């Protein structure tokens, strides 16, 4: 498992965020050449 | 930005000017309410 | 001015800068008015031919003073030395709301 | 909805009760531990999680951090809390 | 702002609105904000001469402020509650000056002659419009009328403005507030425009127009507002703490009875805790005060039964705290009421001829009594509404004690649970909520005239529903607890607070 | 559209400065104004003035609403007339609605008009009128106050009592008689 | 009002514009710490 | 039914954590009137602000004034601590 910190530093601004994960034959993930493996967390202010 | 603004004071007395202004889409605006002297049609003198 | 004082033999001349800011400290945008004038005792003597209309762009604006015009303001360069020089400047903001007068004598 | 059970059981392989140690979990994308559970975890003894962790709710929580005071050699060290469903999305 | 106290007296000039303007809707809404003032306002103590007048065409005076009922609440709220809407239907006319106009003369004296002391005397104008007057003129003049008889504004260093607070309520949708505004009173840091919405909520409105300067003494009073601390609603309440080699933390409540003394169970201390070792928190301020003595009950003994069986005795559980530094009273920290005292007859709005048993038939009918007790859940001050079982369930509640731990083997239930202890909890005639360990040395409140008055102290429980950081899922009905009678120990509280000034009733 | 002004001045003295005003219709910017001796109003506004449907609930709801003040029926006694503005000297027989002016019936109540205003209602002399404003056409101090005959002025001409017998002022006369009752001890619908 | 601005009734506007304010009186009572003392005041800055 | 979505949770929520301050903001607004000028000069102004974004239903704008009205609410609360 590997680590992804989305770091969001707004003075008074929680972050609507679409993370994804690229793919790449050399890698076996949810992520394929037709599927895109993409989530859509929150972030709040001032934190990570 | 400078405003224009003519006005023809009626009363003497210190009187009250206001002007106020908010700006489109952004949240934010600004009062004020400053006073200024209205003083007759007169000329200082100091006769002996 | 660029420096506390002047030369007499300095050909340069009076180099005289004008910071104008705002009381919150942001920069002024307008046009300056600066004159000159030599000061004996208490007698000022202005100076008309050395009245210049500098702009002020990024709250900052440079006037200089020849030594030509300051030497055809009086009638022996080694006289003058003693006396005092004083600036005279007067900026008025682009809108022609507000005017401030400043000035540096001695 | 779903909301499913996780459990997890640990063992240290030496001769002394292994000392101040680590959980570090990573939740199923769209699942989040139960509020109450944790307070449970929390309180209890030798075992303890962060303020910071706790007033996360549901939505932002998807890794969670259990510190363990110590963790048994003999026998194994079990725990469980309830997890759920909020997000929905296949695979 | 509206100065409160007894020591000087005041005036309340209710004016409503009842033209077609205002509406059912509002109307009916706006005796309900006159007539839950009167009582937050008789709450205090003060008697002020009430004037009620509601106007649309022509004011209709229903009461005024010289007849000498116009200082009982109950008849003036009688009276308020009994307006009916549609007195006056056939003028919707809005004469807004005509009613201030006749304002003008309850407090114009007659002619010639001041009054006794009148300049002392507050005056207070509520006028419920919705701005919108048609006939008439404008009622700014009357305000300026007035501005001069009560002798205001007409002075270099005596200005008179504490004696006018003119405050408007906006009734009814549309509302002109350009009006409204120039009616109000114009004070620096006061609030005397209230609108619609601020109806709901009311509490929070009666704040502003409120400053208990001399009240801030006045026991067993509470704020209500939503913006209000836990402490806000519990002032009495406080927070004690005993450190102490391997005891850990030992967590007891008590009550704040005087500017010194604070109210406890006995048996959350003992011989050989120290006075350094126990520390109060009154309210919010995690800043602990320092205590100077714990006074123990003379009668008090946990051991006083060594030979019968009866391992821990629980009489007299009763210990006052004199704290090392004296206290000022604030909206976060006042006094509870304790029985048989000045403040507890003054506080029910009884006679001063109020007997120490007047007072224990009122506060502790016999019968099943509204009563109370504050618990703190995750560092919140809730309340607990119980029922104190003084009727004849008194015996079917206080022989649960033969479930108590340590209590089975007893030759008698009247040798443990002495006279000395009232009953709550069980299933009847409510399901009644328990006290747990950290609620110990909690007070007993009897909710009663907008007052708040002490009849017990929490003692001690049979089951601990309570188990540890929680209390609920399946109580049993011998659940109860016991808390000791205040009026079983009055000769001692009547003895240690003597100098607190209290004023104990001598009989 | 809002005035310009030109401003001329020494770098050296902003005192010693003159400025004038340009208004492609306004005389030279200086704004429209009513004033007499050392008494200006801001006369920036509109005027007041073929007898539509004017029946009983028209007025009562014209007569009824915010800025409605004062209502009389008064008799105009003297009519004077000046250069730069005219005026009428009118005696209230009755104070239908009493306003912010004390007045008893009896007294005479200055009323002011524009001298553009002078066809609008030729205000006679010795007859009757029905009139109604707002608060903010009063004039001057107390008690010396003077009535504004602007905009929201309601200038009507009332009939006489050998009058209302004509067969076509008599749909008016009763109007007026009805209008009159219904205010004095009835009042406004709202 | 349902525009995206503010409405006039909505403005409060700055009418405290003093030349020279917090002409105040404190004295340094508390308790020392390598001879310096030291008070926290509360000032409500001007419009 | 089953379960929300993407921007079906988040946006929903912030939703509701901001009408929860609107719900008390007559409350915190009606608080400001023994208190200064500036109380409610912010209070008036942030107000608006929580209301035009909850109808919007933009997360942005929600957010933007979840704090900014959080925060007002948060000053206001200490600004009474100094008055008891
Ligand atoms: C009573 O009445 C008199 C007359 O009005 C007032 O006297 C005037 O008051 C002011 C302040 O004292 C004086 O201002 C001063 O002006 C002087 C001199 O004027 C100068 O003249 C020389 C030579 O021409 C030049 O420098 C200039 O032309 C300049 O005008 C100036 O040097 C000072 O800077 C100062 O400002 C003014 O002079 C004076 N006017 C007169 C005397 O006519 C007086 O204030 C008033 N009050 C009382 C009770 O005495
Ligand atoms: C005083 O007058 C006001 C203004 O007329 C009254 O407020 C009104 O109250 C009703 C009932 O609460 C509200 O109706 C509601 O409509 C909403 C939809 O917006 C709906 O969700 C509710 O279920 C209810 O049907 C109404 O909004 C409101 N009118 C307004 C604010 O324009 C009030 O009832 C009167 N009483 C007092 C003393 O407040
Ligand atoms: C009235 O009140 C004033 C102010 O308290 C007081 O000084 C005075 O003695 C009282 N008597 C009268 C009627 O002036
Ligand atoms: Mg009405």
């Amino acid at each position: 498992e590997i680590r992804a910190v989305l770091y969001n530093y707004r003075q008074n601004q929680e972050l609507k965020v679409r993370v994804e994960l690229l793919h790449n034959p050399a890698f076996c993930s949810l992520a394929t050449t037709k599927r895109r493996h993409q989530q859509t967390v929150t972030i709040p202010p001032k934190s990570s | 930005l400078s405003v224009p603004y003519v006005i023809v004071p009626l009363k003497t007395g210190l009187q009250e000017v206001e002007v106020k202004a908010a700006v489109y889409h952004h949240f934010i605006s600004d009062g004020v309410r400053k006073s200024l002297k209205v003083v007759p049609e007169g000329i200082r003198m100091n006769k002996t | 001015p660029t420096e506390k004082f002047y030369y007499i033999y300095n050909e340069k001349g009076l180099e005289v800068t004008i910071t104008a800011r705002f009381l919150y400290g942001k920069k002024v945008e307008g046009t300056a008015f600066v004159i000159f004038g030599i000061q004996d005792g208490e007698q000022r003597i202005s100076l008309p031919e050395s009245l210049k209309r500098i702009p002020i762009e990024d709250g900052s604006g440079e006037v200089v003073l020849s030594r030509k015009v300051l030497l055809d303001g009086v009638q022996r360069a080694e006289d003058l030395v003693g006396k005092s020089l004083y600036v005279s400047a007067t900026v008025i903001l682009h809108s022609g709301s507000d005017m401030v007068q400043a000035e540096r004598s001695g | 909805k779903n909301t499913m059970i996780l459990e997890i059981c640990t063992r240290y392989r030496g001769d002394q009760d292994a000392t101040m140690s680590i959980l570090d979990i990573s939740m199923m994308t769209g699942f989040a531990p139960d509020t109450d559970d944790l307070k449970q975890l929390a309180n209890g003894v030798d075992r303890y999680i962060s303020k910071y962790e706790l007033d996360k709710a549901f939505s932002d929580r998807n890794t969670l951090i259990i510190y363990l005071d110590k963790v048994s050699h003999s026998e194994d060290d079990c725990l469980a809390f309830k997890v759920h469903q909020y997000f929905n999305v296949e695979l | 702002k509206i100065v409160l106290d007894p020591s000087g007296s005041m005036n309340i000039y209710l004016v409503l609105d009842g033209s077609d303007s205002i509406g059912a809707s509002n109307f009916t809404g706006a005796k309900k904000c006159l007539v839950n003032l009167i009582e937050k306002v008789a709450s205090y103590g003060v008697k002020p001469r009430y004037g009620l007048v509601t106007y649309a065409t022509y004011p209709k005076i229903w009461v005024k402020v010289s007849e000498a009922d116009s200082s009982n609440a109950d008849w003036v709220t009688k009276q308020l509650n009994e307006i009916n809407y549609e007195d006056h239907k056939l003028k919707s006319g809005t004469n807004t000056k005509k009613a201030l106009q006749a304002v003008y003369s309850m407090m114009s004296w007659p002619d010639d002659v001041p009054p006794e002391g009148w300049n002392r005397t507050r005056h207070v104008i509520i006028l419920m419009t919705d701005g919108l007057h048609n006939m008439g003129g404008d009622p700014i003049t009357v305000i300026d009328e007035i501005r001069d008889l009560l002798y205001i504004g007409k002075d270099r260093k005596n200005p008179r403005e504490d004696y006018l607070d003119v405050y408007v309520f906006g009734v009814g949708p549309l509302v002109n507030q350009v009006n409204i505004n120039a009616l109000a009173s114009k004070k620096d840091n006061e609030q005397h425009v209230f609108k619609v919405k601020d109806m709901e909520n009311l509490e929070d409105v009666f704040y502003q127009m409120i400053d208990e300067s001399q009240s801030l003494s006045l026991c067993g009073m509470v704020w209500e507002h939503r913006k209000g601390t836990d402490y806000h609603k519990q002032p009495w309440q406080a927070k004690i703490s005993v450190i102490r080699p391997s005891k850990g933390h030992e967590s007891c409540m008590g009550a704040v009875v005087s500017e010194y003394f604070v109210l406890t169970a006995a048996h959350c201390f003992t011989v050989d805790d120290k006075e350094h070792s126990i520390k109060v928190s009154v309210g919010g301020e995690k800043r602990d005060l320092e205590i100077e003595v714990v006074l123990f009950h003379p009668n008090y003994n946990i051991n006083g039964k060594k030979e019968a069986g009866i391992p821990e005795f629980y009489d007299y559980d009763v210990a006052l705290i004199k704290l090392k530094n004296k206290l000022k009273y604030g909206q976060t920290i006042r006094p509870i009421c304790l029985p048989c005292t000045e403040g507890t007859t003054r506080a029910l709005r009884l006679p001063p001829t109020t007997t120490c048993q007047q007072q224990k038939e009122e506060l502790l009918p016999a019968q099943d009594i509204k009563a109370l007790f504050v618990s703190e859940e995750e560092k919140k001050l809730t309340r607990k509404e119980v029922y104190i079982k003084n009727g004849d369930k008194k015996g079917s509640c206080e022989r649960d004690a033969q479930y108590a731990p340590g209590y089975d083997k007893v030759k008698d239930i009247s040798e443990v649970v002495t006279p000395r202890f009232l009953c709550t909890g069980g299933v009847s005639p409510y399901a009644d909520p328990n006290t747990c360990r950290g609620d110990s040395g909690g007070p007993l409140i009897v909710h009663k005239r907008s007052r708040f008055i002490q009849v017990g102290v929490i003692s001690w429980g049979v089951v601990d529903v309570c188990k540890n950081q929680k209390r609920q899922k399946q109580v049993p009905a011998h659940a109860r607890d016991f808390h000791i009678n205040l009026f079983q120990v009055l000769p001692w509280l009547k003895e240690k607070l003597q100098d607190e000034d209290l004023g104990f009733l001598a009989a | 559209i809002q005035p310009g002004a030109v401003k001329v001045y020494a770098y050296y003295n902003l005192e010693e400065s003159c400025t004038r005003f340009y208004h492609p219709e306004k005389e030279d910017g200086k704004l429209n104004k009513l004033c007499r001796d050392e008494l200006c109003r801001c006369a920036e506004e509109n005027c007041f003035i073929s007898d539509d449907k004017v029946t009983l609930e028209e007025r009562l709801d014209k007569a009824c609403e915010p800025g409605v003040d004062y209502v009389y029926k008064t008799r105009l006694v003297k009519v004077q007339l000046s250069n730069d503005f005219d005026e009428y000297i009118m005696a209230i027989e009755q104070t239908i609605k009493s306003g912010s002016d004390e007045v008893q019936v009896g007294q005479q109540r200055t009323f002011i008009s524009p001298i553009k205003c002078r066809e609008a209602l030729k205000l006679e002399e010795k007859k009757h009128y029905l009139m109604w404003g707002l608060s903010s056409d009063f004039w001057g101090e107390k008690p010396n106050l003077s009535y504004i005959i602007g905009k929201d002025t309601w200038v009507e001409h009332w009939p006489e009592e050998d009058e209302c017998q004509d067969e076509e002022n008599q749909k008016q006369c009763q109007d007026l008689g009805a209008f009159t009752e219904s205010m004095v001890v009835f009042g406004c619908p709202n | 009002l349902d525009e995206d601005i503010i409405a006039e009734e909505n403005i409060v506007s700055r009418s405290e514009f003093p030349e020279s304010w917090l002409w105040n009186v404190e004295d340094l009572k508390e308790p020392p710490k390598n001879g310096i003392s030291t008070k926290l005041m509360n000032i409500f800055l001007k419009d | 039914t089953s379960l929300p979505t993407s921007n079906e949770y988040q946006n929903e929520k912030l939703a509701n954590e901001l009408k929860s301050l609107l719900d008390e903001l007559n409350v915190n607004e009606l608080a400001t009137g023994s208190l200064n000028t500036y109380y409610k000069r912010t209070i008036k102004i942030s107000g608006q602000k929580a209301m035009y974004a909850l109808k919007s239903k933009d997360f942005k704008k929600m957010s933007e004034a979840k704090y900014q009205l959080q925060k007002i609410y948060n000053e206001i609360d200490e600004a009474l601590k100094s008055k008891y």
